[PDB]
DNA sequence: AAGGCGTACATA
DNA sequence: TATGTACGCCTT
């Protein structure tokens, strides 16, 4: 499709610049540096934010786990050798 | 009791994903139309059980892709060492059974089998915990029950360390 | 030779900082007027070697905090498997020995503390390897004889994997 | 998943930063947030990351997968270090 | 549904 | 006591 926008003059003449330096037109310049931009916010890891009280009792668990129990050994015992 | 006869692998062209029917439609959708360009393409991978007699045949799979858990400032935890900003772990995203495969499990054995996957990946880029998406409080009670503990807010979500899954796959000898 | 009669320690109120002079400003005025501060209110974290006769003489310090690494878009590795483009590693920003004692092995040993030290934190925040900052040829020189290589495109910072020195420290019996 | 913020300020710095904004012709929170996150990430880029280029990428992700064995040096230093 | 202002209360 | 978090109103 298309991308429509609105920008100030000051920011149309400072991508015009550019891409005037940069020897390429005025789409390829845009395009171009966007989407690696793009790609690298979708790939990059989810962000969980954990409030105070979660922190605490995460840090806890990861400080202190819990040994397996009975499901988790069990499950672990059936698991195939791959 | 247990059923064992099957072998796991990545999604890929051969596998008849259209005979695959978990009986949840969003599982049952990701598996058949996004689960290969997410796995090709992108950060969430999708493993498969696979039958071993007919080895197109899946028995259910999980989907499993990188987070990173962002703790909040904490009285003393500074003092207390080296610490970091952005904890890394796994999140297993989605967990299925093929419904002609359920009350056998299949369920408990891909649950190692994610917790396997991401310990001997985060040999190599870093991990703690597995990160466990619950979709209503029976799939919440049911990780509960393998020693998943709920987050108090974000009440859907649940934390399985590294240590808890490996010392059950190291005395299984599965690592 | 390995002097061994030295126990090591947070960075402390008892430990005379003026005393100690490796020969390189920054270190010595990093230890001197910065090392504690951010040692309880900030990210990096300093651990003197103590002399076991004399405890509040320094032999020698190194500062660790925590970075990660980002990974670059490298073809057919979206798909090679489960990970990460964000990939913990801590980073061994400071290591000094007092002139009183260089040649007596006491850095080498510093090296293997601080990576015994990240290990044990990574197993609650994560980390996979030391990102080790040289000052120059012949320090980065000196710290790839212990098998940390260097970057290509970042000379005077090196890599030196959790592996490695899991696998010095546990035939050691130190882990 | 949105906030807020609230930043006391003296009454001739907020004269600049609207003359500032008029200038940009943009409005005071877009013109603060847009000029501090830029500062903001710069900061802890250079404190907490290291981008690597693709040939460091692949040079560590093959050490990370198969990393050396552990050296003379390195072993030596290892049963040197005392316990406590 | 957000760029702003008013203004009292919770923390070093 | 000095932020900073919170009440919020109110137009755009
Ligand atoms: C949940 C699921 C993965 C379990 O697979 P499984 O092979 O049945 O798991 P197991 O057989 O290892 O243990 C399941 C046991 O818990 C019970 N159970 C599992 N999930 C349950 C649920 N959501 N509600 C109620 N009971 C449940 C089963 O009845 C069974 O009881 P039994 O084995 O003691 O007779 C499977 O039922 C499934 O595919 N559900 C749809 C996928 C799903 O809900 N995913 C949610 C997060 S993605
Ligand atoms: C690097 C350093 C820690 C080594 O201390 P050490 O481990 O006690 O020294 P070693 O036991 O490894 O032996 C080092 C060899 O170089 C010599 N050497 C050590 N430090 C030296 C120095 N500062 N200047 C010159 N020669 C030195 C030793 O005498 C020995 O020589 P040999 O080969 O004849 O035995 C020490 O030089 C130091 O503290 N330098 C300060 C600056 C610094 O460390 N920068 C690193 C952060 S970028
Ligand atoms: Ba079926
Ligand atoms: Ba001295």
């Amino acid at each position: 499709e298309r991308l429509s926008l609105r920008v100030s003059t000051d920011a149309k003449k400072l991508i015009v610049r550019a891409a005037a330096i940069q020897q390429t037109n005025l789409t390829d310049f845009v395009v171009s540096n966007i989407l690696p931009v793009a790609q690298k916010i979708v790939d990059a890891a989810e962000r969980v934010y954990l409030t105070e009280r979660d922190t605490k009792m995460i840090m806890e668990i990861l400080d202190n786990p819990p040994a397996p129990n009975e499901k988790l050994l069990a499950a672990a015992f059936a698991l195939p050798d791959m | 009791s247990m059923f064992t006869d099957w072998h796991e692998a990545a999604i890929g062209k051969t596998h008849n994903r259209m005979n695959f029917d978990c009986g949840d439609a969003d599982l049952n959708q990701f598996l058949q139309r996004h689960a290969r360009q997410n796995h090709e393409k992108g950060t969430t991978k999708t493993y498969v059980a696979l039958d071993n007699s007919d080895v197109t045949r899946i028995h259910g799979f999980y989907s499993v892709s990188p987070a990173s858990l962002i703790y909040a400032q904490v009285p003393g935890a500074i003092s207390k060492g080296l610490g970091r900003y952005d904890v890394p772990v796994f999140r297993l995203g989605r967990l299925a059974v093929d419904k002609s495969m359920q009350g056998q499990g299949l369920g408990a054995q891909l649950l190692l089998s994610a917790g396997k996957r991401c310990i001997q990946a985060a040999l190599q880029v870093g991990g703690v915990a597995l990160l466990i998406d619950a979709k209503n409080k029976q799939v919440c009670d049911w990780f509960k029950g393998f020693g998943a503990v709920p987050l108090n807010d974000q009440p859907l979500s649940l934390l399985l360390s590294f240590k808890t899954l490996y010392a059950a796959l190291s005395a299984s000898g599965r690592l």
